[PDB]
C-alpha cells in the first residue's frame, strides 16, 4: 500500500510532448482506486498543449460507459487554421525564392507545426513530396528521425523497419566493421533505441533485446521516446526471457554499460542476479511483486505476461540443467508452486521436448531421461527403410496405372 | 557444482535423492551414429523428392 | 480380383482373399480394354474393408490411399467412401489424418473433401485428446456415421483415443498411480484404467507393469538393444525385401528401354 519510489514531480517533469498524455491515459484506463487522482491532475495541471478533443472523448466514454464557452476553442481552430495558411503561404514565397535554406527553415516549421497540432496524412504528404529532396546525409538523418517518430506515434512498425534498414544500408554497409564508438552522436543510440522499441511491440523480444542493450546513459538523455526506469525494465525482461546462460553473462552481467540502467531499476537488476545464480523462488516472488507494476506499463503491459511464462520456463530448464535426478518437493518450493502444479508445468515441458526427464510420482522424483543414440539410430533407420518400400510400392502401382492410363471419366 | 555445471566447467550431473555427483566419463566414438542419421534423413528426402516426380 | 473381394465382403469369409491381397500389384492386365478404373476402386477398396475387418490397419490404410490416388475428373461414390474409411483408419492407427501423396487429380480433391466434413471435423476434435468431445460430436453426426455404415469404426477411433493417451502418458511419467492415470486420461475409475494398461501391454502396444501394492502403472521404456541375432534376421528380411524391390525396378526399366517407342522419342 505504501511506496515511496514513485517521485511523481520528476517523472512528470521528465516528459515532454504528448508521451505524458499517453501515459496518464493509459494508466488511468485500468488502474483501480488511482483513476479520479490522475483525472485530477490531468485537469489541474496539464492545461496547455491543446487538449480539447481528448477531454471530450473521456466525457463521452464517462457518460455512456461507466452555452458553454466555445468562443476559445473556435478561436484557438480559427488561429491554427490561419497560421497553417500564413506557412503555407511563406513555404510557397521561399519556394519562389530559390533559396534551400529558406525551404528548409519553411520544412522545418512546416514540421513543427505537424508536431504541435497533430495532423498527420497532411504531414505524410508533405514528406512523400520532400523525399525527392535530398542533398546532405545529415539532413536526411534528421528527417529520417522524424518520420520513425511519427511512425512510432502511428504505431505502424513495417515503416519503422524499413526507413531502419535503409538508414543502416545507405553507408557502405554502416561503415563496414564500425568506426570509433559513439563520443557525442547520440543519434546512434537514439535509432537504436527507437527500433527497439519496434521490435518489442511487433513481438519479437530477443532482436529488441540485442537491439536495445548497446545503449549508454551518457547518451541516453532524451526523455521524450522512452526513459531509463522502463529502457532498463525492458533490457532485463527481454534478455532475461530470451536471452541463453552464455549471452545473458557476456550481455547484461559482464557489460558495464548496462550497470548504470541496472542501478536506475534496482528491481531488475536483483531479479538478473538472482535467475543468473540459480535462484529462483526469491526471483520469482519479486517477479510477482513487480508484475502488477509492469501491468500499468504502457509499451509492455500486453508483452508481459507472455516474457513472464518464458522467464519461468527458461528458469524450470535451468533447474533441471545440472540434475539427472531431482527432487520434486525441492523444485516445488524453489518455484513457489505445490508439487502437483509443478509436475502438470514440467509434463507439458517435457511433452513439448523442452525439458529430456521422465516424473516419477510414486516417489515424486523428475529423473533425466537418456536417449540411447544407437537405438534410436536404428528404430530411424528401420522406419525409413519401411517407409521407403511403401512409397516405392505405391509408386509402382501408380506407374501401371498411368502405363494403363486409367482413369475416371 | 551447479554454477560450475551451468558454466561448462564441469561435466557431470547431481543425484539430488543420493546426494551424488556422476561425471561424464562418456560420450565415445558415437559420430558413427550422427552419420548414419543424416544419411537416413537425406534418404528421406531423396525418396519424398524421386517419388513424387511424376509417377 | 474386384469380384473376388467383393464377394468375400459380402459373404464374411475374408481369409480366402488374403493370398490375393498380400502381394502387391504390378501392371494390370488389358482385359482387351474392357477394365475399367471402376474395377480398380472397387478392388482396392474392397482390400481396405477386409484388412479393417481382420485388423490389419497399415495395409487398410494402404489400399484406401491407393484407391483415394486414382486420376480422376469426377465424383466417384467408392472414391468417397474410401476417403472417409482412409480418414478413419488414419485416426486409428495413427494418431492423426496422413497427408495423402502429391501425385493426386486436383479436381477431384476439391469435391470430395467438402462432402466428407464431418470426419474432418471428427479429426479435428480428436487432436484435441478429449474424448469427452468426441463423443459428443459423434452423437451429434451419428445419422451420418450409420447411415455410411462406419459405425463400429467410430468406436475404434474412440477407444483409439483413450490407448493413444494412455501411450503419451509414458513420454512424460516412468511410474504413475492408478487414479491419477484415470483422472488425466478420463477413464472415470482406476478398475478401468488398470484394465485398459493390462490390454494394452497384452497387445503389445505398451511396456508397462502394474503394481497392486501401491495401485501403480510403471513404464519401462527400454525395450530392445539392437544387438541380437533376430534383429540380424530382421535387418535381413528388409533388405531382402528391398534387393527385390530394387530387382523389379531394373527389370521395369530395361523393359521400357528395350520397347521400340523409347530411344525414337528420345
Amino acid at each position: 500500500v505504501e511506496n515511496p519510489s514513485l517521485d511523481l514531480e520528476q517523472y512528470a517533469a521528465s516528459y515532454s510532448g504528448l508521451m505524458r498524455i499517453e501515459r496518464l491515459q493509459f494508466i488511468a484506463d485500468h488502474c483501480p482506486t488511482l483513476r479520479v487522482e490522475a483525472l485530477k491532475m490531468a485537469l489541474s495541471f496539464v492545461q496547455r498543449t491543446f487538449n480539447v478533443d481528448m477531454y471530450e472523448e473521456i466525457h463521452r466514454k464517462l457518460s455512456e460507459a461507466t452555452a458553454l464557452d466555445t468562443a476559445w476553442v473556435e478561436a484557438t481552430r480559427k488561429k491554427a487554421l490561419l497560421k497553417l495558411e500564413k506557412l503555407d503561404t511563406d513555404l510557397k514565397n521561399y519556394k519562389g525564392n530559390s533559396i534551400k535554406e529558406s525551404i528548409r527553415r519553411g520544412h522545418d516549421d512546416l514540421g513543427d507545426h505537424y508536431l504541435d497540432c497533430g495532423d498527420l496524412s497532411n504531414a505524410l504528404k508533405c514528406y512523400s513530396r520532400a523525399r525527392d529532396y535530398c542533398t546532405s546525409a545529415k539532413h536526411v538523418i534528421n528527417m529520417c528521425l522524424n518520420v520513425i517518430k511519427v511512425s512510432v506515434y502511428l504505431q505502424n512498425w513495417s515503416h519503422v523497419l524499413s526507413y531502419v534498414s535503409k538508414a543502416e544500408s545507405t553507408p557502405e554497409i554502416a561503415e563496414q566493421r564500425g568506426e570509433r564508438d559513439s563520443q557525442t552522436q547520440a543519434i546512434l543510440t537514439k535509432l537504436k533505441c527507437a527500433a527497439g522499441l519496434a521490435e518489442l511491440a511487433a513481438r519479437k523480444y530477443k532482436q529488441a533485446a540485442k537491439c536495445l542493450l548497446l545503449a549508454s546513459f551518457d547518451h541516453c538523455d532524451f526523455p521524450e521516446l522512452l526513459s531509463p526506469s522502463n529502457v532498463a525494465i525492458y533490457g532485463g525482461l527481454c534478455a532475461l526471457a530470451t536471452f541463453d546462460r552464455q549471452e545473458l553473462q557476456r550481455n547484461v552481467i559482464s557489460s558495464s554499460s548496462f550497470k548504470l540502467f541496472l542501478e536506475l531499476e534496482p528491481q531488475v537488476r536483483d531479479i538478473i542476479f538472482k535467475f543468473y545464480e540459480s535462484k529462483y523462488a526469491s526471483c520469482l516472488k519479486m517477479l510477482d511483486e513487480m508484475k502488477d507494476n509492469l501491468l500499468l506499463d504502457m509499451y509492455l503491459a500486453p508483452h508481459v505476461r507472455t516474457l513472464y511464462t518464458q522467464i519461468r520456463n527458461r528458469a524450470l530448464i535451468q533447474y533441471f540443467s545440472p540434475y539427472v535426478s531431482a527432487d520434486m518437493h525441492r523444485m516445488a518450493a524453489a518455484f513457489n508452486t505445490t508439487v502437483a502444479a509443478l509436475e502438470d508445468e514440467l509434463t507439458q515441458l517435457i511433452l513439448e521436448g523442452l525439458i529430456s526427464a521422465r516424473v516419477d510420482s510414486h516417489s515424486k522424483i523428475l529423473y533425466a531421461r537418456d536417449v540411447d543414440q544407437r537405438s534410436t539410430t536404428f528404430e530411424k533407420s528401420l522406419l525409413m527403410g519401411k517407409e521407403f518400400q511403401r512409397r516405392a510400392k505405391a509408386m509402382m502401382l501408380r506407374a501401371a496405372v498411368l502405363r494403363n492410363q486409367i482413369h475416371v471419366k | 557444482l551447479v554454477q560450475c555445471i551451468l558454466d561448462n566447467t564441469i561435466h557431470g550431473r547431481i543425484d539430488q535423492v543420493n546426494q551424488l555427483l556422476e561425471l561424464d566419463h562418456q560420450k565415445r566414438g558415437g559420430a558413427r551414429y550422427t552419420a548414419l542419421d543424416k544419411w537416413t534423413n537425406q534418404l528421406n528426402s531423396l525418396n519424398q523428392a524421386v517419388v513424387s516426380k511424376l509417377a | 480380383h474386384a469380384d473376388l473381394c467383393q464377394l468375400c465382403l459380402l459373404a464374411k469369409c475374408f481369409k480366402p482373399a488374403l493370398p490375393y491381397l498380400d502381394v502387391d500389384m504390378m501392371d494390370i492386365c488389358k482385359e482387351n480394354g474392357a477394365y475399367d478404373a471402376k474395377h480398380f476402386l472397387c478392388y482396392y477398396y474392397y482390400g481396405g474393408m477386409i484388412y479393417t475387418g481382420l485388423k490389419n490397419f497399415e495395409r487398410a490404410l494402404y489400399f484406401y490411399e491407393q484407391a483415394i490416388t486414382t486420376p480422376a475428373m469426377a465424383v466417384s461414390h467408392i472414391m468417397l467412401e474410401s476417403y472417409k474409411k482412409y480418414i478413419l483408419v488414419s485416426l486409428i492407427l495413427l494418431g492423426k489424418v496422413q497427408q495423402l501423396p502429391k501425385y493426386t487429380s486436383q479436381i477431384v480433391g476439391r469435391f470430395i473433401k467438402p462432402l466428407s466434413n464431418a470426419y474432418h471435423e471428427l479429426a479435428q476434435v480428436y487432436s484435441t485428446n478429449n474424448p469427452s468431445e468426441l463423443r459428443n460430436l459423434v452423437n451429434k453426426h451419428s445419422e451420418t456415421f450409420t447411415r455410411d455404415n462406419n459405425m463400429g469404426l467410430v468406436k475404434q477411433c474412440l477407444s483409439s483415443l483413450y490407448k493413444k493417451n494412455i501411450q503419451r502418458l509414458t513420454k512424460t511419467f516412468l511410474t504413475l498411480s492408478l487414479q491419477d492415470m484415470a483422472s488425466r486420461v478420463q477413464l472415470s475409475g482406476p478398475q478401468e484404467a488398470e484394465k485398459y494398461v493390462l490390454h494394452m501391454i497384452e497387445d503389445g502396444e505398451i511396456f508397462a507393469s502394474i503394481n497392486q501394492k501401491d495401485g501403480m502403472v510403471s513404464f519401462h521404456d527400454n525395450p530392445e538393444k539392437y544387438n541380437n541375432p533376430a534383429m540380424l534376421h530382421n535387418i535381413d528380411q528388409e533388405m531382402l525385401k528391398c534387393i527385390e524391390l530394387d530387382e523389379r525396378l531394373k527389370a521395369m526399366d530395361q523393359e521400357i528401354t528395350v520397347n521400340p517407342q523409347f530411344v525414337q522419342k528420345s
